[PDB]
This record gives structure tokens, sequence and C-alpha cells, in this order.
DNA sequence: CATGGGTGCGCCAGACAGGG
DNA sequence: CCCTGTCTGGCGTCCTCTCACCCCATG
């Protein structure tokens, strides 16, 4: 969901540094907004603490 | 997680936060166009039960 | 002298409640002891005695009324429900999204896939709803319409 | 639904850089109106070149400008990001109305 | 398709009334 | 206030191996 029980912007990325689908997809820009969805850019392990 | 079908088999803990999310959302309602005492006294009970 | 109570009933079911509630009425024909109900919670305008309460709480799917007690339940206690009417009213006729991009005005955008990033309103157009705003994507200000709504004023 | 109005000064570019910004919608979106040149303004300036007397020898100059439409068809936020965020060809304006 | 709401256990123990 | 009865809570062995089945309902 976009600001959900199980968001993206609150806690982190479902995949490993990718940001949400279209935006950082090679390892280079950790971290910056995906411009399409409000998201962090993080790994897997990292909702689980958030 | 889901099961072997594909439904998603949902843990206990979501029911419990998103009640408390529906409720919280319903309480807000009745503090902008809200309603009177008799109905936000059920609505913070319900929150408070919840 | 019928004064208004608040009924609870199953969330969902609340006009088939209505409909047996008036239905009860017009069987145990206390039709002196009823004037209106109003649509999960239910209004009726209604007098106060144990019979016609016995009456309610048997109509099928209601709970029970919500008043201090359950001896003598509570007629309107009424704190915001002209201001739940009015603003309910207001809101279906028409949103408020100030023209947030004014014409020569920088905006925000935290919508669509410009969504995180701020530009200016070259032009506006409050008769189309819509503001003219470019947003720097690769350093190129991207000329898109956005809607008040869409954008925050800088 | 969305005009995308292209300009270069070189020709060979403008028309060479408006295949790629079909195939990066096209790849996505699957529908675009197609490539729609528009008449291009050449502003002259003929002016003097001796820095003194002989006003008969002047050279003409000319620059020329196009302007390339595409007018994409189907709004779709995937498409959206990848012709408004994705720009290519440096020296060669791009400007969208949607 | 969204969301919305039984009646077979037994001892210990301490807190809450309830006399006393 | 000093003892007596009641009312609710807290608790009760460890490893394994299959099986079966997980929210209607509906205008």
């Amino acid at each position: 969901e976009r600001d959900g029980l199980f968001c993206a912007r609150i806690f982190g990325p479902v995949k490993d540094y990718e940001c949400l689908c279209g935006k950082y997809k090679r390892l280079k820009h950790r971290g910056v907004i995906c411009e399409k969805c409000g998201v962090e850019v993080t790994q897997t392990k990292v909702r689980r603490e958030r | 997680v889901p099961l072997d079908g594909g439904r998603f088999a949902t843990s206990d803990l979501n029911d419990l936060y998103r009640r408390v999310i529906n409720r919280n959302n319903r309480l807000k309602r009745l503090l902008d166009l809200a309603a009177p005492d008799i109905i936000v006294r059920n609505e913070k009970r319900m929150l408070q039960e919840a | 002298k019928k004064r208004w109570y608040v009924v609870q009933a199953f969330s969902g079911f609340e006009g088939r409640v209505a409909t047996s509630l008036r239905e009860h009425i017009k069987l145990h024909n206390m039709e002196d002891l009823f004037g209106e109900v109003m649509v999960g919670y239910v209004l009726v305008q209604m007098v106060m005695n144990d019979a016609s309460w016995h009456l309610v709480r048997s109509v099928p799917r209601v709970m029970g009324f919500i008043g201090g007690t359950s001896d003598r339940p509570a007629p309107i206690s009424d704190k915001e429900v002209d201001a739940i009417m009015n603003r309910l009213q207001q809101v279906g006729d028409k949103p408020r999204p100030k023209t947030l991009f004014e014409p020569g005005e920088m905006v925000r955008v935290n919508d669509g896939p410009f969504a995180d990033f701020n530009g200016v309103v070259e032009e506006v157009d409050y008769e189309k709803s819509r503001l003219k705003v470019s947003v720097s994507i690769f350093g190129r200000a991207t000329p898109v319409e956005l809607d008040f709504s869409q954008v925050e004023k800088a | 639904r969305i005009r995308i109005r292209l300009k270069a000064f070189d020709h060979r570019l403008i028309d060479q850089a408006t295949a790629e910004i079909v195939e990066t919608a096209k790849r996505t979106g699957a529908q675009v109106r197609g490539p729609i040149p528009l008449p291009t303004r050449k502003e002259r300036f003929t002016v003097l070149i001796s820095p003194h007397v002989n006003k008969d020898a002047r050279d003409q100059y000319e620059i020329r400008t196009h302007l390339r439409l595409v007018d994409i068809v189907e709004p779709t936020e995937k498409t959206v990001d990848a012709l408004m965020r994705l720009d290519l060809a440096a020296g060669v304006d791009v400007q969208i109305s949607l």
C-alpha cells in the first residue's frame, strides 16, 4: 500500500537496493527517493528493525 | 506469507493493527465534521478496547 | 413530544435494520410512539417507555442504545451533529484545492512520476484547474501540468 | 495525450533523436501517434563584413531551428517517467505539455 | 467485491469486600 | 479495624512423525 500497514517511505523497499520499480537497478545511488513513489533504498532485513 | 493455494494466510497482529487504524481514522473523522458526545464516547471507547 | 435517540446496528445492514424497524412499528402498532428513522448508527425519533425500548431492542440485528446508562438511555447531546451535515454537504458540492501553483510562483510536486520535485509555474489555469509548472528532470525543467492538490505552494 | 515538442539546430540530430524517444515509449507505452515534423524557423542575419566603407560586400547567414512532434498516446505512469525524466541528446531542446 | 462483527479441573494465593 | 468469605488470576514434562484445514457474502 502507498502509506498503509505495509508502507514503502515509512519503512523500506521490499527488494534489496531496488527503490521502487523503475529507479536504481544497480549499485551506485543507494538512498535517493524514487521520483515515481516515496520509498527508502536499503537491504531486505532493514524492515525487520524499523 | 501465502499458503500453497495462493490466498495470503495473514497473521493475527495484522488484524489487531488494522482494527486500531480503522477505528482511529473513524475517530479523527469524528473530530473534523465530527458528531455528538454519545457518538464520540462510543468511538473513543471502541478505540480504547481495540 | 418525541425526542431523538441513537441506535447501534450491525454496520453494513443498516438500511435493512431501518426497514425492519418501520415494519416492527407497524406490526406492534405503537404508531403514536415513533416519528421517523434517519440514516453504523440509526437515528430514531421516539419516546421512552420500557415497552418501546424492548420493541427497538427486539428489532433484529440491533445491539442496543448508546447513552449514559442502560436503565434510562440518553437522548441527543448534540456536540457536532449540525457540523457533520454542514461539512459533508460542503465537501460533496466541491473541494478546496487552493490554486497552489500560481502564475510566476515556485511549487512542489508530491504526485505522479514527478513526486519529490520542485519547479515554477510559468502558466496557470484557474478555469481548467491546472498549473503549468516544469520539473528539472536530468536538469531539463519538464513543463508538466499538475493540479493544486497534486503540487504544494513553495 | 501528451504533446512532445522538441527543438534542435541539426536536422540529422533532431531526427536521429526522435527514433529513440519513441523506442523508449513503444517499448513500454506501446502506442505513439507518430513523428510529426513542423515547419522550421529560418532566421537570417545579413550584415556587413568590412570594418569601414564598401557597403556592398555582405555575407548572408541563416540559423535553422527545427521542430518535431510525436504526441504520445498512452498516459500510463510507466511511459510518463520513461520520457519526462529520461531526456537525452545534449544540445536538443525538448519541452512537453500534458 | 469490501468489510465487518458453553455448562466435566483443581490447588494456591493474594486482592477485594463483608461482616464481626 | 480484625478476622472471614468471595472473586479472579496463574499454572500445570520433553523431543518427534503424519494427517486435515484455514471468513461469509452479496447488493
